[PDB]
This record gives C-alpha cells, structure tokens and sequence, in this order.
RNA sequence: GGCCGCAAGGUUAAAACUCAAAUGAAUUGACGGGGGCCCGCACAAGCGGUGGAGCAUGUGGUUUAAUUCGAUGCAACGCGAAGAACCUUACCUGGUCUUGACAUCCACGGAAGUUUUCAGAGAUGAGAAUGUGCCUUCGGGAACCGUGAGACAGGUGCUGCAUGGCUGUCGUCAGCUCGUGUUGUGAAAUGUUGGGUUAAGUCCCGCAACGAGCGCAACCCUUAUCCUUUGUUGCCAGCGGUCCGGCCGGGAACUCAAAGGAGACUGCCAGUGAUAAACUGGAGGAAGGUGGGGAUGACGUCAAGUCAUCAUGGCCCUUACGACCAGGGCUACACACGUGCUACAAUGGCGCAUACAAAGAGAAGCGACCUCGCGAGAGCAAGCGGACCUCAUAAAGUGCGUCGUAGUCCGGAUUGGAGUCUGCAACUCGACUCCAUGAAGUCGGAAUCGCUAGUAAUCGUGGAUCAGAAUGCCACGGUGAAUACGU
C-alpha cells in the first residue's frame, strides 16, 4: 500500500485508545432506561462532537508486512501470500500441509 | 496460491495440539517444593492447579 | 466399458413376502431416496388388487407382467451414412426390466386420485390386455416385424 | 508445470522447523512479528559473517537465538565485544531477556544458502555465469555429496531476451519423501535487473 | 521472315524487359476426407438438469460530473473481492498545505490531563493547571511538542514484448534425454525397435550394443479388524442403597479416548503358457491382487496471467500525477449472455405429537434459569480459556385429522402502514419481525451439462472474512437408486 494509508491507521488507533472511557459513559447514559429524558437529548448531542476517527469501527485490518486490505487471517496477522511464504520456509510453529 | 485471478488452486494447512492430564493425590511440602523447582522444555505449556 | 467385467449386485428380498422381483419393482418406483413411501404405495396397490381377482398378489403380478414382456426389438446402425433398424433378441433380465419400467411410466400418466389407485388400475387393465403398456409392446413388435430383411 | 517446495513438503518427516514454541491466539501474531524483526536486524548486521540459519526459542519469558555460521571469529570478536552489543539490541527489540549462541558450519561447500550467496556475489562483480555454476557443481561433488543441481534465470550477460539455464550431477530424487534434500535461493541486483539463483543438494536417504 | 500442308497446324528460331534465386537426392518433425494395434463418462445402456417464468450475482452495451483499475475461445464472466452506508477508495464536484501526512541530518525554545468561541470539516483564536525523569563537575536533552533552510522525502503514474517470485493448461498423459562404443562424406541413426504381458519405457526373452539420469511404483496422511498400557471431565455387566436419574458407595470388564505394536506378500492350492514373465479360478481371513480416498505435476508449449500484494532496469510529475477534509459515485437502465435459488403441486400443503447424528467455534467473547412482549427482542444475572459451561431443538421420517384437481387451503414478485438491532450516522444504499395486498408460472423451440456405489438425487448442521450484512466458497453426517449386451 501507499505510505499514507498506514499513517491513517496509526492515527486512528491512537485516537480510539485516547477517547475510550468517555464514549462508554455516554452510551451507558443513552442506553439505560428510566433516565431524565433530557440528559438523553444532551448526551446524544454531545456524542457527535468527539472526533469521528475515535470510533473503533472506522478501522481496517491490514497485513503487518505489506499493508494489503484483502485476504486477512486473524491467527497470524498476515495475508495469504505471506502466510504461505513463511509456512514453506518453516517459520510458523506447528503448521504443515494437511490431508485426510 | 496465485497472486491474481485463478480461483481453484488452493492449499490446505493444519495445526494439531496435544493435551495431557496428571493427578497427584496426597502432596507433601517436599513434593510441592520439588515440583515448583523444576524446568522443562521450551515447547511445553504447563498449568498447575491446587 | 472397454476392458472391464462387472459383477452382479445382491438385492434384499421384500419383508412382507420374500420376492426379489418385488424389491426390484419398489426400487424402480422410488424417487429421491424415499423407500418407505414406495413400499406403502406398492403394498396398498397389491392389497386393493387381490380382492378384484380373488388370487394371491404374486400370482396377479406375474399374470400382469407376462402380457408386457417383450421378445425382439430394434437397434440403430449407421456405417454407410444411412440409419437402419436391425432386429435383435432380448434376454430375460432385460425383459423384466423393460416390463416394469413401462408399467410404471404408464401408471404415472393416468388421471385417478392417488398413486396407489392409478397403479392398481394399470395392473388390472394389463391383466385384461388393455392400456398403454400393451400398446407399447405391440408397437415395438410391429417395428421389429417390419424390418426382418435387415437381420 | 509448477513444483512443490522441498523443505515444506518434508517438514515433520526428515526436516526440523526453525521456531519451536507454544502460544495462544492472543500472542501468536505478536510473537511472529517480533521474530521477523529480530531476523531482519541480524541478517542486515552480520552480512559478511557467512550466516546460513537462525533458530529461535521462547521459554518462560525469555528469547534465546542460535546463529549457524561458518566464520565464528568475526561474529564473536575480541573477547565478546560484538556478541554483547548484539545481545543488547536483540533484548531491546524483543522486550525481554535475551541470550545468544553460536554454532559452526564445518563444510561451507555443502550448504545450500552459502553456495547461492556466493554465486550472487560473483554475478554482481561481472563474472561469467557459466564459470560460477560449473565451479559450484565441481566443488560440491568433490567434497563428498551424492548429487547437486543449480539453476540461474534472468537477463544473463546483458541480453534483451531473458532466459534460464541449469546444470546437474549425480542424483536428485524429488518425489522420494525420505530423501534428505537441502534447498534455498538468492537474488542478485545488477545494472540490468534482477537475476535469480536456486540450489539443490542431496546427501542420502534416512 | 523462309519452307511444307485443303485446313487444323508442323519445322527452323530471337530481342526489349524483370528477379536473386529456380533446381536434384536424402534427413528430423507435423499433417492426411492413408493403414494397423490400444485406451478415457468418448459413444452406447440409464437417472437428474440448463435453454421458457420471478428473484440473487458477474459480464457487454448505453447513460452520467464520476459511473476507479484488472481478468476475454477450451484455460474470462458467484473471477483478484474470505464480505463498497462513512472508513475501505484508488473515481467526481468544492474548500485548503508547500522540506511536506510517513524517515536521516543542523539550531532556536519547550512536553499530557479539561474547556470557550468561528468553520460542513480540515483549521484558526482566548484561557486555566502542571514543571518529568537525570554524572548537572552546570556542557546531559537521550524520551517528545513546536519553527527555519536544503540535501531530500512521495507516486494504486507507463511499459508483464526489459525482469525476479508466484500461478493456469496440454496432463497424472507415459513419456524425455545423456556417456562410451559402432554405422554414414554429412544432417543424423542405434540403444528407446521386435515376440509375449501390465495401470505403467511394468516385467521377461531376443538383438552392435553396453551402462546411467529425470519421470512410473514404494517410504507420507486418513479409513476398516485385532492386543498392551492409563481411566477424568469420559464408560456401567456383575454387587448394594433408593426421592427412578450413573443419582450415591463402587468396578477396570464393554463403548470410547491417544502413544507402542501385529496384519496382505500373488504368501498357499489346481489349470494354461517359451522348461519364462504372467493370466483365469479356489482355501482361509475384517479386508485379495493398485482393498477405498488424499497429497505428490518430468524435458517443454501458449512473447499465456500478474509492474494494483511485494521487489526491481529505463522513462515521466515535483506550490503537483505528492498532502488533509464534508458531500456524491462504484447499487444507473430501451436491451444481449454466463452461473445459481424458489416453483409450476396429492410420492403433496396445513394442525397436532414422537424416535435416531457428525464435525466445529468462544474474553472488547459464547449468554443458561427467571420475568415482560403476538413477534423480532428487552431487564436481572449463574457457568466457561472448556471430553465439564454456552452456541444447540437436527430435518427428511412415523402416528392421527383436514384439503379432493381448482390458477386452489399450490406459488410468495411487488406495494401500503407499524416496529426491533448494530453503529457518531441506515434518504440515495442494511438485515429481521407483525397486519394487509396476492404478480408471472399448468414441466419449457433449435441447442446443450453432470454422474459408474455409500456415486447420482433429496434433508438438515458448522466455520473464515466480519460492529452489522450469503441463495457464494470451504467442511459434516441421515435416507439411498437405475444401467454397462459392446467398440
């Protein structure tokens, strides 16, 4: 990928770590029943002033060696191509070709 | 296994995990000391419960 | 095939009576791996057919088949650029197979209310020498007779 | 057609792994990334010490790294002054206690990685590729192997049409799973583009 | 032009101009509507589909500000995509920056928590509080935030006809070659052909050949039958307690779990055959002649695919083809094609109520019991990093009623109203629930595809990507056929 995309990813992760607790509090306010019914309106209006990049759902998994946004596996942190390269070189403990 | 189109031509891999369980019925102080003062290989994961 | 010999598969006999012919019939009637339904239909049909003629189910079935078993048929040959019908003899296993197949195909095209009723009607008509099964036998025999010159 | 990787198809039958540790799903990825960075650093730093293999182990909360080399003197240095620096940097990268061991390769002429590295180095200084390949094969068969194969591909000699050539001597049975075959590769960057090298070496059945 | 002939014509016989070749005999291939032998769901014998309808999805074309780029006979078209509402994003319109959003250098001062106005936001301005560590021999500045100048950074921009690495296909076909010797002036040949046999350049016997290599078989995984070890979380024939339930005390026998071993070799019997290699039968045995299923892809062909995973030669732009930001588009619609799902009904639809599996996943996770709602769901809360808890109730099936051949009590497109959940945010453009509406279609022209046994056909179950979004892809079991005379 380009150099700017990984920069975007790092920025997103940082902000999402920074603003975690505030969002949890506001969402507890909005979700909980028997609330004042005006604190609800104020909280809904306030949750949209925090920066957009602070929501965990704006993040996209990428391979840690190249940056590819498609074909990602979670157990290994890499894409299919690099998984196969490492596997044949012998660098993934326990992995081997399977038949049955 | 191809960097572009071809949609057949796949590879299938496997990982296996082996598990064992051992019971000690009447531990003594010397036994617990001996156990806790042991070291084993670097590919074996050991968990001890009282 | 080209260089193969194929053996014969064993077939379990029916549970009510003990005939492999009826088992082959049930097999030829079944669809989509539902053997119990086919067994129900066949047994109901034989029950409703035994009364009409006052004889055992096996005897009625045999009588029905003996009027649809064929003897000669026609194959197609083309070596000189033209298609010729050549008459050949049929062997007993193929006789039985063709008879059952034609019976079932004729039954499926009728217009009664249930499959058991249609099958019983077809079997009775065949015993009486009427219906599409006997018509098919006659047509095949006519076609075989019309081409005796090519034997 | 296409061929299967010899090392990969043989793992678990006659060949050992290069990393031996257990982990769970929340540490697997991070362990792999750390290993990749350690290997990258060491390979860059010891570029002239004839390194062929790095074996990594992770016990307890520590990392221990074994380097296989054919020139231990250059790596160790004057009473360890270089091994110490390596250990410090590796511990900084791994984030835990670190330990380093050195093992010696007796015969460099029967190791696949070093042969390929030598051929690539020669090609970069404008040597004849036929000369390089024939020398490699002759040395291997002289020092006691049971078979060798060498292959070279690219814009050989400055040509405009690419090409591929290979040489062989002895036995190299690739469909036999109990045969002990060593395989590895290397790349050369010339003034006309990339050239690739592959080396197969046979040693006997097990 | 002369000579001859009734004629048709015969005989003697040039030049201008134009090209760099035209030709004989043999050699290795490829091809034949030439011959001979042999194989494969190739035909034949059979069972179920596609081509017609409605919907899902990819492609061509047309349209638009933009509808981002790539794949194109078999061997592109549910293909890169294992999951486009913003992000992803590479495309369009408008607002902005210039040593730069991402690294190395120099020198001028200082670092993170909360909170106020103006912007769609990027981004400008006011404030309040704090003084970190650490040879301070004062030079530490490591750690990390500012501005300033120039070496530089940056490019999903072009060429896969400059390349490395990786992949498709002929083809899981049985072939493809070398050293020494001998033959021919030579290109080359022999070996590798011949008589038998096999799934097989598999094996034997002959022969100017004698030997070796890459392929074929075998060593690797799984499945089916046994005995020896260890028995919790898994198992209950005998024994003995009863609130009936492996519950409780117990037992190590059986299912089962996972480490070591045994077994199948044409090994034994009869016949045929060159006193061979083999072939057709039989005994025992869980299994018989490659027992069934995988992985494993020879020298090479198609300037086959990929500079948009990654790396790289050469070219091109640097206040712009490099940065950042909110809205839109990749989801358009006269039409043409490929791949699928649901049906066109009594071997069936609807209502009651009752047997029998396998393999998997789970801490920003899987969510029992209880209560509330017609329902999707909501509240309060045990257990579980797991042979223990949770996802989790298999369906087709069997038993009893109703419907009686109707565009129907078959089918479930489209559209109106009211809701639930994830997420800052569901207009363009999400999945699901309730009430209502109830379209096409009665088995599909010329063509054309899959399958040889636990196979086709039919019924249910799980996982990867993933906040949410499968009728696709990859895996698991239940019921269970028809036909092979022959080339």
């Amino acid at each position: 990928a380009k150099q700017s995309m990984k920069a975007r990813e790092v920025k997103r992760v940082a902000l999402a770590d920074k603003y975690f607790a505030k969002r949890a509090e506001l969402k507890a306010i909005i979700s909980d029943v028997n609330a004042s019914d005006e604190d609800r309106w104020n909280a809904v209006l306030k949750l949209q002033t925090l920066p957009r990049d602070s929501s965990p759902s704006r993040q996209r998994n990428r391979c840690r060696q190249t940056g590819r946004p498609h074909g990602f596996l979670r157990k290994f942190g890499l894409s299919r191509i690099k998984v196969r390269e490492a596997a044949m070189r012998g660098e993934i403990p326990g992995l081997k070709k399977a038949s049955w | 296994i191809s960097p572009h189109v071809n949609k057949d031509a796949r590879d299938q891999y496997e990982i296996r995990t082996h598990l064992r369980l051992v019971d000690i019925v009447e531990p003594t102080e010397k036994t617990v000391d001996a156990l806790m003062r042991l070291d084993l290989a670097a590919g074996v994961d050991v968990q001890i419960s009282l | 095939p080209r260089r193969r010999v194929i053996g014969q598969r064993k077939i379990l006999p029916d549970p009510k009576f003990g005939s492999e012919l009826l088992a082959k019939f049930v097999n030829i009637l079944m669809v989509d791996g539902k053997k119990s339904t086919a067994e129900s239909i066949v047994y109901s049909a034989l029950e409703t057919l035994a009364q009409r003629s006052g004889k055992s189910e096996l005897e009625a079935f045999e009588v029905a088949l003996e009027n649809v078993r064929p003897t000669v048929e026609v194959k197609s040959r083309r070596v000189g650029g033209s298609t010729y019908q050549v008459p050949v003899e049929v062997r007993p296993v193929r006789r039985n197979a063709l008879a059952m197949r034609w019976i079932v195909e004729a039954a499926r095209k009728r217009g009664d209310k249930s499959m058991a009723l249609r099958l019983a009607n077809e079997l009775s008509d065949a015993a009486e020498n009427k219906g599409t099964a006997v018509k098919k036998r006659e047509d095949v025999h006519r076609m075989a007779e019309a081409n005796k010159a090519f034997a | 057609g296409q061929k299967v990787h010899p090392n990969g198809i043989r793992l678990g039958i006659v060949k050992p792994w290069n990393s031996t540790w257990f982990a769970n799903t929340k540490e697997f990825a991070d362990n792999l990334d750390s290993d990749f960075k350690v290997r990258q650093y060491l390979t860059k730093e010891l570029a002239k010490a004839s390194v062929s293999r790095i074996v990594i182990e992770r016990p307890a909360k520590s990392i221990r790294v074994t380097i296989h080399t054919a020139r231990p003197g250059i790596v160790i240095g004057k009473k360890g002054e270089d091994v110490e620096k390596l250990r410090k940097v590796v511990a900084d990268i791994a984030g835990v206690p670190a330990q380093i061991n050195i093992a010696e390769v007796r015969k460099p002429e029967l190791d696949a990685k070093l042969v390929a590295d030598s051929i690539t180095s020669q090609l970069e200084r404008r040597v004849m590729f036929r000369r390089a390949m024939k020398r490699a094969v002759q040395n291997a068969m002289r020092l006691g192997a049971k078979g060798i194969k060498v292959e070279v591909s690219g814009r050989l000699g400055g040509a405009e049409i690419a090409r591929t050539e290979w040489y062989r001597e002895g036995r190299v049975p690739l469909h036999t799973l109990r045969a002990d075959i060593d395989y590895n590769t290397s790349e050369a960057h010339t003034t006309y583009g990339v050239i690739g090298v592959k080396v197969w070496i046979f040693k006997g059945e097990i």
